[PDB]
């Protein structure tokens, strides 16, 4: 039993027609104060996969370890480890999903919600969550948190079903999901304005954008709000 | 749940209700609360349906290694103090159970053991268990001889179960009935109470506190 | 519920679903919850859908009340403080969540009241269990400078955000458009995108299949 | 309190109430009436809260006497019953609730028809063949589904209560000290005197 | 405090027939509010004919079902390949749940296939481990809407024969996969109506001794 | 809620941010926190938005009736309402109020009133959830008899800080200027202050 | 714990160790159990290279394993104790769970037992 | 200690073609114990049909509320109160109780004497109107009535069909609930006759 | 449970517990016997929790009879009382302690007396001339203050036992269904079939 | 507690009040707060007395074996072993902890462990009750690579702020020097700091 300290806001992520987008803010919250303003969240395993985390970070740096072990574990007596015995985003998830699900059990639990967004060797897309409780699941759109609630509608709207995913190009997804993360930090009081982003594609492989920003924002209409109610001046 | 057994003059006769509910939802009215250990023991479930259900086919594994080791058909006395002793192990870890070890053995006669999951095991002619066991008591106690046929002492459990399905919220169904005698347990069928309380208040005359 | 309310051009319009639950289970699939205030100030509900309504009636009694005192068309800030200090007077424990919009001699409005009688300003606004749903929507989509036509559809828009997303929300979309110069228009189920497939089978029982007891002509005249 | 039982037979409505008052570890008292006449063919019995249940039955009474001599006429039963439920529905809503159940048992001198009615605290009304209150329904209830016809006499109805009243001896955790059994009819009420 | 259970919403539908059985359910999966996937399915084929749902809190579920499923394999490797029944399966399943008595697993579980006669099977759990083989059974959020209707449209409970004065009962009798399907599509439109859970895509896995066939149908998205 | 108000030369300038929350969620990210109860008598708002809606509401109301009967009250006064209030029904408010105004006689005054409805009329007031991460930073950077740009400057870096600390915190920077000259309203923006 | 298999296997297919055990018992003083229609009598040899012995304390022979079986031995005096010891716990036991007490091929089966135990456990003879 | 599933009971109402019907249970019990089978939970005012469940006291006190008020609108009105307007009435009464209210499930049906149309609506315990074209359900198994009535019903029922079923989404709701059942009620009700059939159901 | 009483006179322990074995609002029997022949001259009678009870009590008769069988002889009362407390004393602190009282009556062969040992769960023993547990103790000390002799026959014991159980079935407010009667003596122990 | 840790041009320098406190009551007005658990690396205690000095006791003791068998210890390697004692025992401690070193690689490194046990490698780090209060003050002030006199005064000022505000920090203001030369220790009493 344990209560998270200092956290990280939504993961949010979507497939497109050849792999799937993933972002996540770069703050580390203590209560409601925002502490921590360079910490990445999304943590790359290998060159098709990356793992996206919120919750308690002092869990997600134990995940970051466990990772990072994973992959020198899996090189050992293997000569296609590079190759055909790489790890897949599937090993990755289902290793963290059976963690998550067993330190629930123990009542003891990683604080955590966990998007693995990569692709397989035969090019298949994956995404798929798990957190503390170890519940799973799998969809077009997934997002953690307030992401859950403000990125979700908006991401599906450009992929509502599976039949959307080959019509959906990696400018469109990448641009929804930029539209999503300022909306969050519109909303959501536990954001942050920098964040990064991953893209893992079947042709480009790995691309991970660091130090974006938020831009293009609607503020200018405050200066007309004026009072609560009756108020002129 | 609604149970009952009791002795007589011509052995055993227990009777069940058939229902199982999750609070006031209905879950089924077609549960099996009679478990045939062997052709001589018979056990009844009141409780949890899965406590009740679990450890009365263990206890049925139990008493089949018994009589491979001795050669012997166990008797009720042992095989009811198999279960009391193990659901005393469990004390206090919430296990709920109202059960009833019914059967013969030439050494004992026709026997009845009441065994609960607070460890209590009580032998005795006359048992009712289960949220309807009050109801099943005022008829069975009202209408109870030592000398009753064995068609009378068969109405009188199926009857004393229709009563309490009827008053009892969380009894119903069907009404399975057996007879234990010297020679083993018979059944004597599933009886729905649909059917069987019309039937009932028409040959009998009573339930007029019903819209006939 | 999802409700919200945008403002535009020369007025206001307001839009909401039309789902009403008790706890998981679906109570009413159509219900209203644009309320009339006064013919030109009209009110979106969400929370309590008793105290929503009442509260919207009471203060739309004494609206037209006042309205007849005073020989003037009523006004929503009239309806707006009102309608605050009544739910502050209650503490929260009335629990109507109202987005509060019209157009009066003063012009067009939009606000919004919390249960505790807080109150907002705003150009989009929206409330409800589907309210981040729609925000995400308005938050993306809304403009300054925008037509009667596009702020229907932005409102609308922003309750589908709703209807789809949040479970607490469903069914349809009514609206309502207050324009300066011109009467309120009420948009009852303007979208139905929710429509129940044809059933597989139809289950008109073969008469008599019903066991009887008794039956009794019940007189019903003097 | 604990045991209230009627019957409604033929032409009477018998009422059966247990005799002991218990207060901790003590039987204070095993020849207690928990009964009141309202009018010549209304009896109430009662059962409940102590100090509650005699503050409200005598309330009753009161009432129910005051109609009486106001209008030089006796209310009837489902009259009496309907005042009763009135009385007990407000209460459930006051500051401090009657925690009483009580059964009323009357003879309609105008339909010639006993009647019985039982009534719980929060002001729950219904007419019955046969009633109890508290842990006594639970055995007697199904007992009177088997043994109770609508045409039995009185004496009838008192063996039939015998039977309730055995099985309640036999089965109830508590000892009630014996029932005051009282008959109401066309000629008024009566008390048993050795049952 | 840390609470280690949740509730993924859902529904599932088991009914058998003479020759067949069908398992049910939706994919939508749940937390709160807010839906996690619309098509996330609950519904196994776990070899030998026997299909599983285990509805609930999903996490347990999906390790009940991981475990039996590893259970048929053990059963094939311990026992000479020898096919596990579905009574052998149903009683399996009892102790690896009952197995967790006291820190139960948050599932209803029901598995359908074939008995050893060839005879369409239904067998149901509840969370720790109570098993009972029957026609017909619903389980999940919105089992309480559903499970009436086939008591009245599978085993015709409260109809009677047209003209008989209430006195004999519609006649029991076996349903073809085609009638089975009908009901099963008409439970959950029913169910999606009025429960908000439940909704987005219906999938069947239907069991002959040819195999498991599979089935989907929308669901209202709301 | 961040918000301050701050004497100097010529008046006062109350500064606030924008942000309404619920929880975590953002409920209005451009509100008015700056709130007029008379020409040149304003508060700054924070704690409970029903609580001091409701309060500022009734002050403005019995300093509207003031002034009907008896001219202009003065920022002193003001105060005391609020106070009257905040004290009295302490069991029952959340909230956390600055009251400043402008005077020709008194000038720039600032008085506090935080949640027991105490008053504490000082040179410069911060308060709100924001405040406590600049406590430092004003007490350093505060002097009197500022300009009116150099207290727009204290006001749009300090608040500037408070944003970027307190999540509860967020959006635009509002000030109202308080002088002989009348009432200025001032608006900055994040892409402004955020890179202070 | 000490682990040595001591009862082991020979190559002429002999556990030598549970053959020693015979040897002991055939030093061991006579013992006799004849049974009648009705009856059953136990008798013992006690070697009379003893005298100032105490009989009133020192251990009988024939030892009650419950009130109605009785049990005798030859061999080693001291590890027949732990048998009976053993044996009598068995029939106390039977009594609690069974709610009867033992039959003598139980009792006995239960001491047969216990001694084919100690024949393949390691550290024990 | 929930006051709604103390005593237990269902209601049902049902639009047809030129018709409604309204149907009750007639259980009324403390909990487990069955104590009458008597218990009626459909209530009429002249021809506006009022179905309660909920906690019996307040069905009781709610029906000679509603007598006592519709009657003074008869005296005053000079005409029998109309379905829509007794509604209105209900919900009034109602939320007047907000803080404090009846533990009811009050459900309307009744044909318009002006209009024709056939009208029902149920209510919370609060006072909010539940208007529906088609059912209203009420009571402690009102998920089996809702998921009864979501799949048998469909609109324009003749008299005799509609009968039929609206009494088997009773019929096997209440036999799916533990507080529901002990017998049955049926109202069939037109412009201007009413028909009421007391069904024969299972007595556990 | 409930009733357990005991009494010492001059060359005998007379032990009394009642037969009601109740669970909720049933009386599920009404000849039980709340007692186990520990040896032939030591008796132990036990009240409390359900299972409990039965489980100490056999647990300790297997003890005494094990330990009669290994030195083929009777244990005094005295030595299985401490025997028995010292069980007890162990269980209080237990993971779950055995919820239990005793009354152990014996004949002490050695002395020729008669010795009556009152224990409760937590393992606090005393001698005394007469004992009870539970609430029945509440009324029969007094009594037996006042009517007991140390030097009474068996005769006089049991009259004066029917004193404390008149006393009993009068002011308890629970049917407890009689009690079964057992005289430990130099003969040992029998059980008085007519109470 | 008020503690702090910044690195410069030529190391890095940890300050800390010297005030423990059991509720008002100040236990202890000379605490010292800056703990060796290596030659040059040190850090500052926050939280629970008890839990904090446990903590630094096992990693000086481990840190001693580490040198025993491989050398010196890197910064990184001493906040590591800070970190898994925090973070695997965080139900039972209440530890904020700055760890605070200097390489001849690496240079000035600080290391902050909250509450959770996570770790942050940063610039320089502010920790305990009193830090709240110079958040504002200690991000517009700090510069990189400043001098050894700068950041002296840099830690002397943020801290008397710290201790200004913050009732549970107090008394003196101690501060480790660790550069290439070697380890000075510093200290500034309240008649110095106090009217900065
Ligand atoms: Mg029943
Ligand atoms: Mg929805
Ligand atoms: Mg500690
Ligand atoms: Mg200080």
């Amino acid at each position: 039993t344990q209560q998270p300290i200092v956290t990280g806001t939504s993961v949010i992520s979507m497939k497109y027609d050849n792999g799937v987008i993933i972002a996540a803010d770069n703050l580390g919250s203590y209560g409601s104060l925002l502490r921590f303003n360079g910490v990445e969240r999304l943590i790359p395993v290998g060159d098709n996969t990356v793992v996206g985390i919120s919750g308690d970070i002092s869990d997600m740096q134990h995940i970051e370890r466990l990772l990072k072990d994973l992959v020198t574990e899996n090189a050992y007596d293997n000569p296609l480890a590079d190759a055909e015995e790489a790890l897949e985003p599937s090993y990755i998830f289902e290793y963290l999903a059976t963690v998550m699900y067993q330190r629930r059990s123990k009542m003891n639990p990683l604080w955590n919600a966990i998007i693995v967004a990569g692709v397989q060797s035969n090019g298949d897309q994956f995404l798929r969550y798990v957190n503390l409780l170890g519940v799973t699941y799998s969809s077009p759109t997934l997002a953690t948190g307030f992401g859950a609630h403000m990125a979700n509608p908006l991401l599906r709207k450009v992929v509502d079903r599976e039949s959307d995913i080959p019509k959906t190009t990696v400018q469109v997804a990448e641009e929804a999901i930029v539209n999503a993360m300022r909306v969050l930090y519109y909303r959501d009081a536990r954001s942050s304005r920098n964040f990064s982003l991953a893209i893992i594609d079947k042709n480009t492989g790995l691309t991970f954008k660091k130090n974006l920003q938020v831009e293009n924002m609607k503020w200018d209409f405050a200066k007309d709000i004026k009072g609560y109610g009756t108020q002129k001046i | 749940t609604t149970t009952l057994a009791f002795r007589f003059q011509g052995g055993i006769i227990v009777a069940v209700d058939s229902r199982a509910t999750a609070g006031n939802w209905v879950a089924s009215q077609t549960v099996k609360k009679v478990i045939e250990i062997n052709p001589f023991l018979l056990g009844t479930m009141a409780g949890g349906a899965a406590d009740c259900q679990f450890w009365e086919t263990w206890l049925g594994s139990q008493c089949r290694l018994h009589e491979l080791r001795e050669k012997e058909r166990i008797s009720v006395a042992a095989a009811s103090k198999i279960l009391s002793n193990l659901v005393y192990q469990y004390k206090g870890a919430g296990l709920s159970m109202g059960t009833m070890i019914c059967g013969y053995t030439r050494k004992e006669g026709p026997t009845i053991y009441y065994v609960d999951s607070d460890g209590t095991r009580l032998k005795g002619d006359i048992f009712c268990v289960g949220s309807g066991q009050t109801f099943a008591y005022g008829v069975l106690d009202s209408n109870y001889k030592w000398d009753l046929s064995v068609e009378d002492a068969l109405y009188l459990g199926k009857r004393s179960i229709l009563a309490a399905a009827h008053r009892d919220a969380y009894s119903g169904g069907s009404v399975n009935l057996y007879h234990v005698t010297e020679d083993g347990w018979i059944y004597h069928g599933n009886h729905d109470v649909g059917e069987l309380f019309w039937k009932v208040k028409e040959e009998e005359g009573s339930f007029n506190n019903v819209i006939g | 519920t999802t409700i919200v309310g945008v403002k535009f051009n020369n007025g206001v319009v307001i839009a909401a679903d039309t789902r009403s639950t008790q706890g998981p289970i679906v109570a009413d699939k159509n219900c209203a919850k644009l309320h009339r205030i006064s013919p030109k100030i009209w009110c979106a509900g969400a929370g309590t859908a008793a105290d929503t309504e009442a509260v919207t009636q009471l203060i739309g009694s004494n609206i037209e009340l006042h309205s007849l005192y005073t020989s003037r068309e009523p006004r929503v800030v009239s309806a707006l403080q009102m309608l605050k200090q009544h739910l502050f007077k209650y503490q929260g424990h009335i629990g109507a969540y109202l987005i509060v919009a019209g157009v009066d001699p003063t012009g067009s409005h939009l606000f919004s009241i919390h249960a505790n009688g807080s109150t907002d300003v705003g150009y989009y606004l929206s409330l409800g269990s589907g309210s981040l749903a729609a925000m995400a929507v308005l938050e993306s989509h809304w403009k300054q400078d925008l037509t009667k036509e596009e702020a229907i559809k932005l409102a609308s828009d922003a309750i589908q955000a709703g209807i789809w997303n949040d479970l607490g929300s469903g069914s349809n979309v009514d609206v309502c458009v207050m324009e300066i110069g011109k009467d309120a228009e009420y948009l009852r189920n303007y979208l139905t995108p929710n429509v129940r497939e044809e059933k597989q089978k139809s289950y008109k029982f073969p008469r008599g299949t019903t066991a009887v007891l008794k039956e009794s002509i019940v007189n019903i005249c003097d | 309190m604990d045991i209230i039982l009627g019957i409604r037979v033929q032409d009477s409505v018998i009422l059966a109430s247990s005799k002991a008052v218990t207060r901790g570890i003590s039987v204070l008292k095993d020849s207690d009436d928990k009964t009141r006449q309202l009018s010549p063919h209304t009896l109430m019995s009662f059962a409940g809260e102590a100090g509650d249940t005699v503050q409200f039955a005598e309330y009753i009474q009161a009432n129910i006497q005051l109609y009486s001599i106001r209008e030089d006429y006796e209310l009837s039963p489902q009259a009496v019953s309907s005042f009763v439920r009135q009385e007990l529905a407000k209460s459930i809503r006051s500051r401090r609730p009657y925690q009483v159940n009580v059964l009323i048992g009357g003879y309609d001198k105008k339909k010639n028809k006993p009647e019985l009615y039982q009534i719980d605290y929060l002001g729950t009304k219904v007419e019955l063949p046969y009633g109890a209150h508290g842990y006594s329904g639970f055995y007697t209830f199904s007992l009177l589904d088997h043994h109770y016809r609508p045409d039995m006499t009185t004496e009838e109805g008192l063996d039939l209560l015998k039977l309730c009243v055995q099985e309640l001896e036999k089965r109830m955790p508590m000892d009630f000290k014996g029932v005051i059994v009282k008959i109401v009819d066309k000629d008024g009420i009566r008390q048993v005197d050795d049952f | 405090q840390f609470n280690p259970y949740g509730d993924n919403g859902g529904t599932i539908l088991g009914i058998a027939g003479e020759d067949f059985a069908v398992l049910a359910g939706d994919t939508r999966n749940i937390t709160d509010y807010s839906i996690n996937s619309r098509y996330e399915p609950k519904v196994f084929d776990c070899g030998d004919n026997i299909v599983m749902s285990a509805n609930g809190f999903a996490a347990d579920g999906d390790a009940l079902v991981k475990r039996f499923k590893n259970s048929v394999k053990w059963y094939h490797f311990d026992h000479n390949d020898k096919k596990l029944s579905i009574n052998s399966a149903a009683r399996n399943i009892q102790h690896l749940l009952y197995g967790k008595r006291f820190f139960p697993y948050y599932v209803h579980t029901i598995i359908a296939g074939l008995d050893e006669d060839g005879k369409g099977a239904v067998y149901s759990f509840d969370p720790v481990g109570s098993y009972e083989r029957e026609q017909c059974r619903a389980g999940g959020a919105a089992a309480s809407l559903i499970m009436p209707f086939l008591d009245n449209q599978v085993n015709f409970k409260n109809q009677y024969e047209p003209g008989t004065n209430g006195k004999v009962k519609k006649p029991l009798k076996y349903l073809s996969v085609e009638e089975v399907i009908k009901l099963v599509r008409d439970s959950f439109t029913s169910a999606t109506e009025r429960h908000i859970q439940v909704g987005d895509g219906l999938e069947i896995l239907i069991v002959t001794k040819d195999g498991v066939r599979k089935e989907f149908y929308e669901l209202k998205r709301d | 809620t961040s918000i301050m108000a701050v004497t100097f030369k010529d008046g006062v300038i109350l500064g606030a941010d924008s942000r309404t929350t619920t929880g975590a969620y953002i409920a209005n990210r451009v509100t008015d926190k700056l709130t007029r109860v008379h020409d040149k008598i304003w508060c700054c708002r924070s704690g409970s938005a029903a609580d001091t809606q409701a309060i500022a509401d009734i002050v403005q109301y019995h300093l509207e009736l003031y002034t009907s009967q008896y001219g202009t009250p003065s920022t002193e006064t003001a105060a005391s309402v609020f106070k009257e209030l905040c004290y009295e029904n302490k069991d029952n408010l959340t909230a956390g109020i600055i009251v400043a105004g402008y005077d020709d006689k008194n000038k720039g005054e600032v008085y506090t009133i935080p949640l027991g409805g105490s008053v504490h009329k000082l040179p410069y007031a911060i308060a709100g959830s924001g405040s406590t991460f600049i406590y430092g930073y004003c007490d350093k950077n505060f002097r009197e008899n500022m300009s009116k740009e150099e207290t727009v400057d204290f006001i749009k870096h300090s608040l500037s800080q408070a944003i970027k600390w307190d999540g509860s915190s967020g959006g635009v920077i509002r000030m109202v200027v308080l002088t002989a000259a009348g009432v200025e309203r001032l608006i900055f923006y994040p892409d402004e202050y955020e890179q202070l | 714990g000490y682990d040595r298999a001591l009862s082991i296997f020979s190559p002429d297919g002999h556990i030598f160790q549970v053959e020693y055990a015979l040897e002991a018992v055939k030093r061991g003083t006579c013992a006799v159990g004849v049974k009648g229609k009705n009856c059953v009598v136990l008798g013992c040899e006690r070697r009379s290279t003893l005298k100032l012995q105490d009989t009133r304390i020192t251990p009988s022979k024939v030892s009650k394993i419950d009130s109605h079986v009785v049990l005798s031995f030859s061999g080693l005096n001291a590890d027949s104790r732990i048998l009976i010891e053993k044996a009598r716990v068995e029939a106390q036991s039977h009594r609690l769970t069974l709610e009867d007490p033992v039959t003598v091929e139980y009792l006995t089966r239960y001491v047969a037992g216990v001694q084919q135990r100690y024949t393949q456990s390691g550290g024990v003879r | 200690s929930d006051p709604s599933s103390i005593n237990g009971g269902i209601v049902v109402a049902m639009t047809g073609k030129d018709c409604v019907a309204i149907a009750c249970d007639l259980r009324l019990g403390s909990q487990s114990l069955g104590v009458s089978n008597k218990f009626e939970k459909i209530f009429h005012y002249g021809h506006v049909f009022l179905g309660i469940t909920g906690l019996a006291t307040d069905v009781t006190t709610l029906n000679e509320m509603f007598r006592y008020k519709t009657n003074l609108y008869k005296l005053k009105e000079e005409r029998a109160i109309e379905p829509e307007t007794f509604t209105q009435l209900v919900s009034s009464s109602l939320y007047e109780r907000r803080f404090g209210p009846y533990f009811v499930g009050p459900v309307v049906a009744g044909i318009n004497s002006k209009s024709g149309k056939p009208f029902i609506a149920g209510f919370d315990l609060i006072g909010c109107i539940d208007e529906a074209k088609d059912f209203i359900v009420s009571g402690t198994a009102s998920d089996q009535l809702f998921g009864m009535c979501e799949s048998l019903y469909e609109p324009n029922l003749e008299p005799e069909d509609l009968f039929e079923t609206i009494s088997q989404a009773l019929l096997n709701a209440a036999d799916r609930d533990a507080l529901s059942g002990w017998g049955a009620v049926v109202y069939i009700i037109k412009k201007d006759e009413v028909v009421k059939r007391y069904l024969k159901m299972r007595q556990d």
